[PDB]
RNA sequence: UGACUGCUCCCUAGCAUGCUACUACCG
RNA sequence: GCGGUAGUAGCAUGCUAGGGAGCAG
């Protein structure tokens, strides 16, 4: 149990008892963390408790160590010394201690709800390992609070598509089913296979993702594992390599790209690089480029989900051999198309969930946005490659910051990968303005991405704009928008080719209800991973707080190819944007 | 000397083979216990180096369980 | 295997070829047919009639080797038990050791 | 020793009674001073024996602690250690049969059963590549575990009975190379 | 010590003697300065050496009485576990075939070795080898103990289901041999 | 999963005795 | 000048309990 106080870099054997992760604190952190912050409990190779029939005084306060155990004051076999004395706590390594000058780390973060702005901003000015521990404590606080929620159950089997569900009574219950509910069932006393169910609509209408067999009494509740400690940093110092020696370059060179040999030589003489890439900025076709140009290079490809891997795998088997990819499946949405159970290849793909550690040479991942430093650290410890080319964008589809109570922080102050860039400067030049049109690129590079992309392709004067204020009407538990969906439908009828789109909306219940009289497939907003299509109907709300807070969906606009539909009710993103303005009938 | 170094490597070879759940096949654990009890009672270092090939081959025929390459490039026989 | 002790002993001139002291005491392993094969050694108990006129005299010369002792029954508060943390039999090793039944 | 709060009594009284014989005085003054020396001397040879017992006691509890923590890292790492022990011991033996089936089973030629010691003694190994076949066996003769076997049947992945004449750095790239060679012991 | 009923005398005698040191004290009042905190101090030490004995005695019944409670709570958890057994091994007595031999008995006493032999529903046969199998359990039905039993399952030592066709004269070398046949009573 | 006995070494807590100095009253 | 009495600290012996370990039949 001999861990490490990385609040001091000190090697100790204690840990705070009534604390979030029970981390390793030295004799000089666990000395002041207990007196001010009420953590009157420390855990060692043996817990600091009384050791006499019935005792209930367990506070490493004035407990005295004697007779091979920790006795107490009230009943006094004192004949010994107190556990806390002379600016230290008793334990191993009582001599080799360093101390910390920032006393109020636990005093500020071990009591709060892990959601305050001040905690985050002082976190983003810490070191790499302290912030790694901060991210592990954020995962740990999420999982700790994961077992303080409700449970679903079914006690009465009814006819299909008409069931009933009660969750709970008198406790503080909204949840954007993001990660869906797969509990396990019960019949009399043992566990019975049930499968995975999806609850979107809701006597209460029930949809079906796959055929199943309901039983009486089946419960649903989620169990999540604990993130294990990792042993690798997130970022790396800048150190230009000697030469491009040790690689196997290829005689043939592409000619449809005019910025390929320059960037190849650049990555040849550069070690690590980060960029701000919107969807379709080299993630689509440049991975194949570096694959063919650098054959012997052990390029690992991974996304946060298998669906962004699908975007490259669909056409990754036509131009290149089928066997060039390899992913493992567990026994999250996937499909068994590739050769699974083969962890040996030259272009071994990867997954955030799990993959064995053998070898790697080049770092290239897809969108790494919907996670904190956890993803960078798990991918740096899973495999350590010679070169780093971070494709994607730190602020593309950010992970929702659990419970929001105090507004939303300014993107500029992200964890590690956004402020460094806009305090030192961009490293590499990269852009794929092939798919995306200019009407989006102009404003997106006007807001945050100044002088990074050029207006290559023109616009067919198709974008829809109509300034409508509308009237909002909230209820006790929901709200339905009358004006804006109606005017959208009225505008759609004016074009004959508009019934081949999808039905995507900020809220799943709204579009689900509205599809019962139009007949459109249900869709939601979690991550449009590598899925670009021409027609789309976009919406927002509740703007004010949930939709109109910051540019959470600026990059996400780039899915279309010749035009998009994005209405807005404010006057901050149209001051110079030129969406075709028209008046209502 | 040489007969006491074989009698101590067959005690560590049936502990590696007992931690890999070879006890769950009572048609092969009954042979490994007979090749280990017979080495310990041997009285020649030419008829105990040949029951150490049968006993060691049980571990090298168990595939994934033991990473032979890692374990041989770990400051040992290369 | 205690490899440190064996290395230390070998580095001090032990276990040489043709030595007076060899290793002959080991831990022997057994397979799953060991308990029943040991129980089946009870086939060596055969019914045996004795010579009663001779045994009734031997039992009287034998109870003279036991004449210098004393004995009798003792109360439950005079009984001495050492190591109360040892098994308590069938139908009971399911609920505790001898301490549980000497306390209950 | 020093640094003890009750130490400025065995210094003043020790210095006083001391100098007191040079200047000198009545026996009354001497007795008075000695009955202050002993009165504030017991206070020193009591607070520097209790400490003398605490200083060694402390260095025992903080040694059982070192034992309860090394004996839980010695038990949680059993697997990783006995595999290292075995291969440190297998190198030192420097046998020939043991150093063949180990090198062979590192490049790929592992067996599929126990190596039998009899005279018929059927064997089944898995040659993964042509070089491993060329080095090991030539003709109908196979060398393994410092013994000679005679190949009786060769089988590719499913059931493809390879004739010994059609495996030759040539027809060889055209098959599923994990073979299953069957042999019998010699004499 | 703040409630011992002999602190008042000690406190006052200290004040009278100690606090009145600066004031000129003759050799007659000095006795009061000396033999007033004395005796009182002796009594206080006597009032503190008895309190220390009462405390320890007390803290030897608030520990020996937790142990009398612990054991009775435990005595009630085993008294309710044997009861939950002797009433679960009873609902299992086919009381039509058991009240038919306790009735034909002369007085109602029977040997215990004939109760599972004549009033049981299941038979378990453990077979070492194949030769024993064909003289004891051949076919799907066999007779034993003046009855007829029909085979229901044949597990093996590993506890994997065997079928009555894997049991040949020559497939026998390929089975974990202590074979366990489970059969049910017929008619 | 871990029986019944006997002997013996090491460590901690409590009880009484054995030569001393410290106290204080008493001779 | 000495003896007795009641606390306190310090060093060894024996006995009674608890804990860990070694050997024998
Ligand atoms: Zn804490
Ligand atoms: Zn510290
Ligand atoms: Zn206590």
């Amino acid at each position: 149990a001999v861990g490490a106080c990385v609040l001091c870099n000190s090697q100790t054997s204690l840990r705070c008892g009534a604390c979030i992760r029970r981390p390793f604190l030295c004799c000089k952190c666990c000395y002041d963390h207990v007196i001010s912050t009420s953590h009157k409990l420390v855990l060692s190779v043996n817990p600091y408790v009384c050791n006499a029939p019935g005792c209930d005084v367990t506070d490493v306060t004035q407990l005295y160590l004697g007779g091979m155990s920790y006795y107490c004051k009230s009943h006094k076999p004192p004949i010994s010394f107190p556990l806390c004395a002379n600016g230290q706590v008793f334990g191993l390594y009582k001599n080799t201690c360093v101390g910390s000058d920032n006393v109020t780390d636990f005093n500020a973060i071990a009591t709060c709800d892990w959601t305050n702005a001040g905690d985050y901003i002082l976190a983003n000015t810490c070191t790499e390992r302290l912030k790694l521990f901060a991210a592990e404590t954020l995962k740990a606080t999420e999982e700790t609070f994961k077992l303080s929620y409700g449970i679903a159950t079914v006690r009465e089997v009814l006819s299909d598509r008409e069931l009933h569900l009660s969750w709970e009574v008198g406790k503080p219950p909204p949840l954007n089913r993001n990660y869906v509910f797969t509990g396990y069932r019960v019949t009399k006393n043992s566990k019975v296979q049930i499968g995975e169910y999806t609850f979107e609509k809701g006597a209460v209408v029930y949809r079906g993702t796959t055929t199943y067999k309901l039983n009486v009494g089946d419960y649903f509740v989620l169990t999540s594992h604990t993130v294990m400690p990792l042993s690798a940093p997130t970022l790396v110092p800048q150190e230009h390599y000697v030469r491009i020696t040790g690689l196997y370059p290829t005689l043939n060179i592409s000619d449809e790209f005019s910025s390929n040999v320059a960037n190849y030589q650049k990555v040849g003489m550069q070690k690590y690089s980060t960029l701000q890439g919107p969807p379709g900025t080299g993630k689509s076709h440049f991975a194949i480029g570096l694959a063919l140009y650098y054959p012997s290079a052990r390029i690992v490809y991974t996304a946060c989900s298998h669906a962004a891997v699908d975007a490259l795998c669909e056409k990754a088997l036509k131009y290149l051999p089928i066997d060039k990819c390899s992913r493992i499946i567990p026994a999250v949405e996937c499909f068994d198309k590739f050769k699974v159970n083969s962890t040996l290849e030259q272009y071994v793909f990867c997954t955030v969930n799990a993959l064995p550690e053998t070898t790697a040479d080049i770092v290239v991942f897809d969108e790494i946005s919907m996670a904190t430093n956890y993803d960078l650290s798990v991918v740096n410890a899973r495999l350590r490659a010679k070169h780093y080319v971070y494709i994607g964008d730190p602020a593309q589809l950010p992970a929702p910051r659990t419970l929001l109570t105090k507004g939303t922080l300014e993107p500029e102050y992200f964890n590690s990968v956004c402020r460094l860039m806009k305090t030192i400067g961009p490293d590499m030049f990269l852009g794929t303005c092939r798919r995306c049109p200019a009407e989006i690129v102009d404003t997106v590079s006007a807001l945050v991405y100044d002088n990074k992309l050029k207006a290559h392709k023109d616009k067919s004067a198709q974008c829809f704009k109509m300034f409508y204020k509308g009237v909002i009407t909230h209820d006790v538990s929901s709200a339905i928008n009358r004006p804006q969906i109606g005017v959208v439908r009225e505008f759609l009828t004016r074009n004959p080719a508009w019934r081949k789109a999808v039905f995507i909306s900020p809220y799943n219940s709204q579009n689900a209800v509205a599809s019962k009289i139009l007949g459109l497939p249900t869709q939601t907003v979690d991550s449009s991973q590598g899925s670009e299509y021409d027609y789309v109907i976009f919406t927002q709300t509740t703007e004010t707080a949930h939709s109109c807070n910051v540019n959470r969906f600026n990059v996400a606009i780039t899915r279309a190819k010749v035009g998009i539909l994005c209405i807005m009710s404010d006057r901050d993103l149209y001051d110079k944007l030129q969406f075709t303005s028209l008046e209502i009938p | 000397s040489k007969m006491s170094d074989v009698k101590c490597t067959s005690v560590v070879l049936l502990s590696v083979l007992q931690q890999l759940r070879v006890e769950s096949s009572s048609k092969l654990w009954a042979q490994c216990v007979q090749l280990h009890n017979d080495i310990l009672l041997a009285k020649d270092t030419t008829e105990a180096f040949e029951k150490m090939v049968s006993l060691l081959s049980v571990l090298l025929s168990m595939q994934g369980a033991v990473d032979i390459n890692k374990l041989c490039e770990e400051m040992l026989d290369n | 295997f205690n490899k440190d002790f064996y290395d230390f002993a070998v580095s001090k001139g032990f276990f040489k070829e043709g030595s007076s002291v060899e290793l002959k005491h080991f831990f022997f392993a057994q397979d799953g047919n060991a308990a029943i094969s040991d129980y089946d050694y009870y086939r060596y108990n055969l019914p045996t009639m004795c010579d009663i006129r001779q045994l009734l005299f031997v039992v009287e010369v034998v109870d003279k080797y036991f004449d210098c002792y004393d004995g009798g029954c003792i109360n439950a508060n005079q009984v001495i038990v050492n190591n109360l943390d040892k098994s308590a039999g069938f139908p009971f090793n399911k609920w505790g050791k001898a301490r549980l039944y000497y306390d209950s | 020793f020093s640094s003890l709060p009750s130490y400025a009594a065995f210094a003043t009284a020790q210095e006083a009674y001391e100098q007191a014989v040079a200047n000198g005085d009545s026996e009354v003054v001497l007795k008075k001073l000695k009955k202050s020396l002993n009165v504030a001397k017991s206070e020193f040879d009591r607070d520097a024996a209790m400490q003398r017992k605490l200083e060694k006691m402390a260095d025992q509890a903080m040694t059982q602690m070192y034992k309860q923590a090394r004996s839980e890292d010695k038990r949680a790492k059993v697997t990783s250690a006995m595999q290292t022990m075995l291969f440190t011991m297998l190198r030192k033996l420097d046998n020939d049969a043991l150093n063949n089936i180990i090198n062979n089973a590192r490049d790929g030629c592992v067996p599929l059963n126990i190596i039998p010691l009899t005279t018929a003694a059927k064997l089944m190994v898995v040659i993964p590549d042509y070089n491993t076949y060329k080095n090991t066996c030539d003709g109908t003769t196979f060398t393994y575990a410092s013994a000679l076997w005679e190949i009786q049947q060769v089988v590719d992945a499913d059931s493809k009975i390879v004739q010994l004449s059609e495996i030759s750095m040539d027809n060889s790239p055209n098959l599923a190379w994990p073979l299953i060679v069957t042999a019998l012991r010699a004499n």
